[PDB]
RNA sequence: GGCGGGCCUGAGGCGGCGGGGGCGACGGGCGGAACUUAAGCAUAUCAGUACGCCCCGGAGGAGAAACCAACCGGGAUUCCCC
């Protein structure tokens, strides 16, 4: 989710901000960019059951 | 997965109502010095064994002995355990017989569980 | 070690599976052995070894059959079995 | 003439080129015998002697599957095929009868597929005690039994009446054929300048 | 064409190597796979033995 | 009492007799293609111990292999990329010239299945293997009941996938018991069973 | 030299029948990385992974000991817990 999208860092001097951006220049790859990965992203291999003896 | 193969396993029950799903095996001596006291089950009754009950290789695995010729008896005290385990199944098991009698083959008690535990 | 230390090891009676009819090369394998090496003829290794023995005695001719054969039981026995045929010319 | 200067396709050449190799290599003795066989008055007077025995034609084949065969709810017997002293092929059953001793002349063939498979053959019947013969092709062997072709042919038992004229035949061979001197003759390589 | 195709049926009928149309569809693999009875055909030296010591209803309490 | 004493004779391959016989086989396998089909396997004993009959169905072909230590091909020579896997000269190879001669006559011939391989000649710049193959689709091979079973589909192209002889050597499974503990099903499939991380929920 | 037959290695054509390509998983065989980690880097490591290639199945692979064990011993493979 969100790492299917192709983003090459524009970098800096560009006076673009410093983020992976598509073709045109949109935010992507990032938690605080539309459409990027949620940093830390939810999971399925979590402790669902807590045990009790 | 528990359900699927309970559900499985009772499908195999059915489809062969008079025998149990799982057959009789031997008592074997557990291996290593730190297991020399307990019993298992085994994969099959030696020849020797069967052949002290008097029973041929063929007639043990039709009747629900699995008899494996790769285990050799060793000890005399092994020949002992299995004689008189195969000796308590051949006594404790019934074979329908006469093409197939309906009435009788109806009441069967299929031994759920591993045979002579 | 690989073995435990019960002084009393033995508390059940043990039969020795062995022999299991002991065999031999038995008439035909033996014989067939004779037919081809009849024919065919002895390989150039056990020729060098033979030659060796009628001059030479053993040490370099086994230390031709341990590089030829790659062991010593098989080149042991393979410089006896080849000596009979030099006992003769 | 533009004959000898034709290249013929690579079949063609290999297979003549193989025979210029062979013949001129060193050819060891176990080769040779079966290089050079028995003479051809000699092989006419052993091969009309399998005429007189031999098994069932391919016609008699199909007569036996018909009739013997079909019929038999009608009959009952299983054997009424013919039941005659008849010459045996291949090299299983002949070997088990050379070393049984109950064959009395092994007739193997000058050509073979691999020349392993009779190989071992000659020095078997000069063990056994066996008289043997080697003849030309494979296939005018495999004739005497109807099969297509015949790595070796068994004289057996023998009719009576036959015996007479057998028993010339096997004293010609045993001038003709002889196992030792055949081992002591490593073959030849005859160069272009003999031919 | 329904007419035809019954026609041509009933002239390559009951007869080896028939017209592929007319043949079963099936899959690729039912097409080339092994018949049932041939699967379940085993070595006659196998087979003896089946028969020798055949399955038998049995029970134990 | 006769293939036993072929199968002797083919136990000295060195004497004078077993190598004239040799010389103009292997003379001839050089004058020739390298897949050619053979209507007689050259060595009839060693063929019925692999599984090969003389029933209609079943082909013998054979191919040349040449012999030499694998050589790594990359632009001019140079694995670019760190010192220990530099290399391109020595290598060799990781399945035998068996398995590679069994792999080689699938590809030209893909409807027939092969099954095993019995080496029939060698020279120093050549080795020669034959391979016996059976064409499932020919009838008597699907109707007899011993060889019945290649013709199911899972047996297609056992060859390239590792069902073969020295295939099987190949992954090592010719090794059994302990020392090959970790190729038992496969290598790439035992790596996974080890190093599966399962959480178990309930423990 | 010619001619006709048998065997053997081949040459075209015919008849029937197969074979090829596809699927973002699982599966079998290879060929095969580097970024990384070692606070540098060469052995290591990432990794017997990415990716490339060929092949099959509804599971495949594996499998009835040239086997573990050393015991008052086990007994094909496959999976799971330890």
């Amino acid at each position: 989710a969100g790492v299917q999208c192709t983003a090459h860092s524009w970098g800096p001097g560009r006076a673009v901000a410093r983020l992976p951006r598509k073709h045109g220049g949109i935010g992507a790859y990032a938690n605080f960019a539309r459409g990027g990965h949620m940093a830390h992203p939810t999971t399925v291999i979590r402790r669902w059951c807590r045990k009790v003896n | 997965r528990k359900i699927r193969r309970r559900q499985t396993r009772l499908q195999k029950a059915k489809a062969i109502f008079p025998c149990p799903l799982q057959k009789l095996r031997p008592s074997v001596t557990r291996c290593s010095q730190k297991f020399n006291l307990t019993q298992r089950i085994g994969r099959g009754f030696t020849l020797r064994e069967l052949q002290g009950v008097g029973l041929s290789a063929g007639k043990a695995r039709q009747i629900g002995i699995a008899v494996d010729p790769r285990r050799k008896n060793k000890s005399e005290e092994s020949v002992a355990r299995n004689v008189a385990r195969l000796k308590e199944y051949l006594s404790k098991v019934t074979i329908f017989s006469k093409q197939a009698k309906p009435e009788e083959i109806q009441q069967a008690i299929q031994h759920q569980g591993v045979v002579m535990p | 070690p690989g073995k435990v230390f019960n002084l009393k090891k033995g508390g059940a009676v043990v039969r020795i599976v062995r022999k299991k009819e002991e065999r031999k090369t038995k008439p035909h394998q033996e014989f067939v052995k004779s037919i081809i090496q009849e024919c065919t003829g002895m390989a150039p290794y056990e020729m060098h070894i033979i030659e060796l023995l009628r001059m030479n005695k053993d040490r370099h001719a086994l230390r031709y059959a341990k590089k030829r054969l790659g062991n010593i039981k098989r080149a042991k026995a393979k410089r006896d079995q080849l000596s009979v045929y030099a006992r003769n010319i | 003439d533009l004959t000898p200067f034709v290249r013929w396709p690579r079949q063609v050449r290999i297979q003549r080129q193989k025979a210029v190799l062979q013949r001129r290599l060193k050819v060891p003795p176990t080769v040779n015998q079966f290089m050079n066989p028995i003479s051809r008055n000699l092989t006419n007077e052993i091969f009309n002697l399998a005429r007189k025995y031999s098994p069932e034609s391919k016609e008699e084949h199909k007569a036996r599957l018909l009739q013997i065969a079909d019929a038999k709810a009608n009959g009952k017997p299983l054997p009424e095929k013919s039941d005659k002293l008849v010459i045996a092929s291949g090299i299983r059953r002949i070997t088990s009868l050379v070393e049984s001793k109950r064959a009395k002349l092994v007739l193997i063939a000058n050509d073979v597929d691999p020349l392993e498979l009779v190989l071992w053959l000659p020095t078997l019947c000069h063990k056994m005690g066996v008289p043997y013969a080697i003849v030309r092709t494979k296939g005018d062997l495999g004739k005497l039994v109807h099969l297509k072709k015949t790595t070796s042919v068994c004289f057996t038992d023998v009719n009576p009446e036959d015996k007479p004229t057998f028993d010339k035949i096997l004293a010609a061979v045993a001038h003709e054929v002889d196992y030792a001197k055949a081992m002591k003759t490593y073959g030849g390589g005859v160069r272009r300048e003999d031919e | 064409n329904q007419k035809a195709r019954d026609e041509a049926r009933a002239a390559f009928e009951g007869a080896e190597h028939i017209p592929k149309t007319f043949r079963p569809r099936l899959t690729h693999a039912m097409r080339c796979q092994l018949t049932e009875k041939q699967k379940r055909l085993l070595p006659s030296k196998l087979m003896k033995r089946k028969l020798q010591f055949p399955k038998l209803k049995y029970a134990v309490k | 009492g006769a293939y036993k004493y072929v199968q002797e004779l083919w136990r000295k391959k060195q004497s004078e007799a077993l190598h004239y016989l040799f010389r103009l086989r292997t003379w001839e396998y050089r004058q020739l293609n390298a897949i050619k089909r053979c209507s007689h396997p050259t060595r009839p004993e060693k063929a019925r111990r692999l599984g090969y009959k003389a029933k209609r169905g079943y082909v013998v072909y054979r191919v040349r292999v040449r012999r030499g230590g694998r050589k790594r091909q990359c632009v001019h020579g140079i694995s670019y990329g760190k010192p220990r896997n530099i290399g391109i000269v020595g290598l060799k190879p990781s399945r035998s010239l068996r398995a590679l001669a069994e792999q080689k006559v699938g590809r030209r011939l893909p409807s027939l299945r092969v099954l095993n391989s019995y080496w029939v000649a060698q020279d120093g710049s050549y080795k020669w293997y034959e391979v016996i193959l059976i064409d499932p689709f020919h009838p008597w091979i699907r109707n007899d009941p011993k060889i019945n079973w290649i013709c199911n589909p899972v047996m297609k192209r056992r060859e390239c996938r590792g069902l073969t002889s020295a295939g099987r050597k190949a992954r090592g499974l010719h090794n059994k018991g302990i020392g090959a503990m970790k190729l038992r099903p496969s290598k790439r499939a035992a790596w996974k069973r080890n190093h599966t991380r399962s959480l178990r929920r309930y423990r």
